């Protein structure tokens, strides 16, 4: 009856160092909508983050978009977690460039 | 622009 | 084609808070219009310039109609619970989209109105714009109510008429972005796993409107059941990104090529490693 988000965690330009950009966390294909969404900068949740507005697909099922604008560097390292009904702990995936 | 005519209640 | 859309959510929250009601409008792949129960005055708001425009009226007419269906799906969703016999203590969800399909000569294609609860089908108006499929015994009692009260003529005025109406609208004022077609950026990108096979994987970037398709081959032949495909993503900047992967042996990435179908492409697009 409900249904486990896939998580996507990207930059809306390709990266480069010392380069303004955003970081983004897309949460799709969940049910129910009641989802908590954090960006994680070194494992520190980055305040203000933006996000889109509730809609779902044709299956019925919800998406949204969480952004930051951030300057990626070699080192600082960045990641998404995400809390669903559907999930046993917090789920966290890294930002990976590629 | 969203579909105000009448109430759509189940 | 071209489509105008209509994405309304209503959740019961007891013990936080009254019920959510979050509508959101889209003409194609375009957010045009937001309006959120929880925000501190509700209001419909602007999403794109091309409705930034619009003078008063139309504004405080949306806000007026989306104060209408808040408060009829927080009658709603106590109306369903009653239907199922189900306990005040759950939260539930009540889903409703519709809109309309103009076909690639401009004329109305398809329109639509249905409705989940929880997830999960409970009725729809039929493509004659006439009649019910209800998917349970509690939806058989909403179809019976709007049968009675003649509903699907109110919905079909609108899908057929007032729903054609603003979607040519706001293509005419919107027409800048809404008419344009943006190709996808393409590139490969070669990632070792072991000394002995390789991901390529195949990468658009850039691109609108959403609606894609990418593949990889091998000597020619299509390898379905081989790649791994990520669901479109926003870009978050009005555009879309999307890419396919493969594992190859080390030594054979020269056998694969990646094919790329878009709108905004004049021809599909072939790229090697």
């Amino acid at each position: 009856i409900q249904r486990t988000p896939k998580i996507q965690v990207y930059s809306r330009h390709p990266a480069e160092n010392g380069k303004s950009n955003f970081l983004n966390c897309y949460v799709s294909g969940f049910h129910p909508s009641d989802i908590e969404v954090d960006l994680l900068k070194n494992g520190e949740r980055i305040e203000k983050v933006e996000h889109s507005d509730l809609s779902f697909s044709k299956d019925w099922s919800f998406y949204l978009l969480y952004y930051t604008e951030f300057t990626p560097t070699e080192k600082d390292e960045y990641a998404c977690r995400v809390n669903h009904v559907t999930l046993s702990q917090p789920k966290i995936v890294k930002w990976d460039r590629d | 622009g969203a579909d105000g005519v009448g109430k759509s209640a189940l | 084609s071209h489509s105008m859309r209509y994405f309304y959510t209503a959740v019961s929250r007891p013990g936080r808070g009254e019920p959510r009601f979050i509508a959101v409008g889209y003409v194609d792949d375009t957010q045009f219009v937001q309006f959120d129960s929880d925000a501190a005055s509700p209001r419909g708001e602007p999403r794109a310039p091309w409705v930034e425009q619009e003078g008063p009226e139309y504004w405080d007419r949306e806000t007026q109609k989306y104060k209408r269906q808040a408060q009829t799906d927080r009658v709603n969703l106590r109306k369903l619970r009653g239907y199922y016999n189900q306990s005040e203590a759950g939260s539930h969800t009540l889903q409703r989209m519709y809109g309309c399909d103009l076909g690639p000569d401009g004329r109305l294609l398809r329109g639509y109105n249905q409705f989940a609860y929880d997830g999960k089908d409970y009725i729809a108006l039929n493509e004659d714009l006439r009649s019910w499929t209800a998917a349970d015994k509690a939806a058989q009692i909403t179809q019976r109510k709007w049968e009675a009260a003649r509903e699907a003529e109110q919905r079909r005025a609108y899908l057929e008429g007032t729903c054609v109406e603003w979607l040519r609208r706001y293509l005419e004022n919107g027409k800048k972005t809404l008419q344009r077609a943006e190709h996808p950026k393409t590139h490969v990108t070669h990632h070792p796993v072991s000394d002995h096979e390789a991901t390529l994987r195949c990468w658009a970037l850039g691109f609108y409107p959403a609606e894609i398709t990418l593949t990889w081959q091998r000597d020619g032949e299509d390898q379905t059941q081989d790649t791994e495909l990520v669901e479109t993503r926003p870009a978050g900047d009005g555009t879309f990104q999307k890419w396919a992967a493969v594992v190859v042996p080390s030594g054979e990435e020269q056998r694969y090529t990646c094919h790329v179908q878009h709108e905004g492409l004049p021809e599909p697009l072939t790229l090697r490693w």
